[PDB]
């Protein structure tokens, strides 16, 4: 992605939230599994999706 | 008093008390307090084993209360 | 089905083990169907009829 | 008017509107089992056009079903044939006597056919009255 | 004739019908549609396998039962029992039964 500026502290980044889901989607499906939110890993796809 | 608005159902009574009773549709147990006994006894068939059980669960008949039923 | 075996085994390849019936173990199958079924365990199979 | 089998019996149909006044867990433990399996199934399918009170109405269902097939030998297919039994009565309503022309586009369905189609229904409504 | 109807899926059709006047009567948004996705789970449900249906009233009893408990008012024994054509040991064992029922009910 392009890069702007930032208020921000030395150790954190601004990370879009689009992308966020998109890099870690594993892991969301991972945690939202281990939650019991959804049955199944498709089902997790499909929230999102 | 936590009694008067529970129903006829928590007495575990006789059958023919029971039987008695409901004849002439009673509900709660505050109208049994209310009526003396001197009425009751002209329904056939129980003039032996209410005072044990109300003596039991700290209650007498003839006694007199006020705004009957609550609602 | 042949679930974790090489191959799957026909009614007849499975009556010279248990029983040569044929009805007897077929309506022991639609049992075990009807039972999978039922809406106590198959809440979280119905998720996998989409794939 | 309330034209329609529980028509014809009223006590059944009181009884249908009588099961509202007593609730489900103690009235199901003194029904047989098979009843309790398909009430969960219809209810299954209940919540799932999202209609309200999934377990007053599934009882409903089951007991009428309970009400006629009792007493009679009932024998179901499965299959493709569901869904060619569901087309078969679209195509009976839809026939108005007037659009054959119109289901033979809808169903698209050879004429010999589409006769058979509309003679079987007719027998299948003929017999509940 | 009959032994081709013997496999013959008019038995679904039937259905449709025993659902439609239920709902109709419950007066329910679109029988048609309600009661044909209604069969369909029974289809699948029940696809290819002997099923006992509990025939003949059995579960109208229950009902039955329930509507002669809540008219049993203590005294027209009699009453109750002419209206459903039953007998004295009949009544005697509903009116116990319900009576249990209800005990358990009002008690914890």
């Amino acid at each position: 992605s392009v890069i702007t500026v930032g208020y921000l502290r030395l150790h954190q980044c601004g990370l879009p939230k689009k992308m966020a889901l998109e890099l870690f989607k594993p892991f969301i499906y991972g945690k939202l599994e281990l939650r019991g939110l959804a049955t199944t890993i498709k089902a997790a796809k499909k929230m999102v999706e | 008093d936590p009694i008067l608005l529970r129903p006829v159902d928590d007495l575990e009574l006789t059958v023919r008390s029971a039987n008695c009773l409901k004849a002439e549709a009673i509900h709660y147990i505050g109208d049994l307090v209310q009526r003396t006994e001197v009425e009751l006894l002209k329904t056939p068939n129980s003039l032996t084993e209410i005072k044990d059980v109300l003596a039991s669960r700290g209650l007498s008949l003839g006694m007199r209360l006020e705004n009957w039923p609550p609602a | 089905f042949g679930i974790d075996m090489n191959t799957d085994y026909t009614l007849e390849e499975v009556g010279k083990q248990f029983d040569v019936t044929r009805e007897r173990i077929r309506q022991i199958e639609a049992k075990a169907l009807r039972k999978l079924r039922h809406p106590s365990r198959s809440e979280v199979l119905r998720s996998f009829l989409d794939d | 008017m309330q034209h329609d089998l529980f028509e014809h019996d009223p006590a059944i149909r009181q009884l249908i509107g009588h099961i509202d006044n007593i609730p489900a867990p103690e009235l199901e433990s003194r029904w047989p089992r098979s009843v309790v399996d398909l009430i969960d199934v219809l209810e299954n399918e209940l919540k799932r056009q999202n209609v309200s009170n999934p377990r007053e109405l599934a009882r409903k269902q089951a007991v009428a079903l309970s009400c006629f097939l009792g007493g009679r030998q009932f024998y179901i297919p499965c299959g493709d044939t569901i869904l060619t039994a569901l087309r078969d009565d679209l195509l009976y309503c839809q026939f108005n006597g007037r659009n054959m022309e119109e289901l033979r586009r809808q169903y698209r369905l050879s004429q010999p056919q589409i006769y058979q189609i509309i003679a079987r229904q007719r027998k299948l409504h003929t017999r509940r009255h």
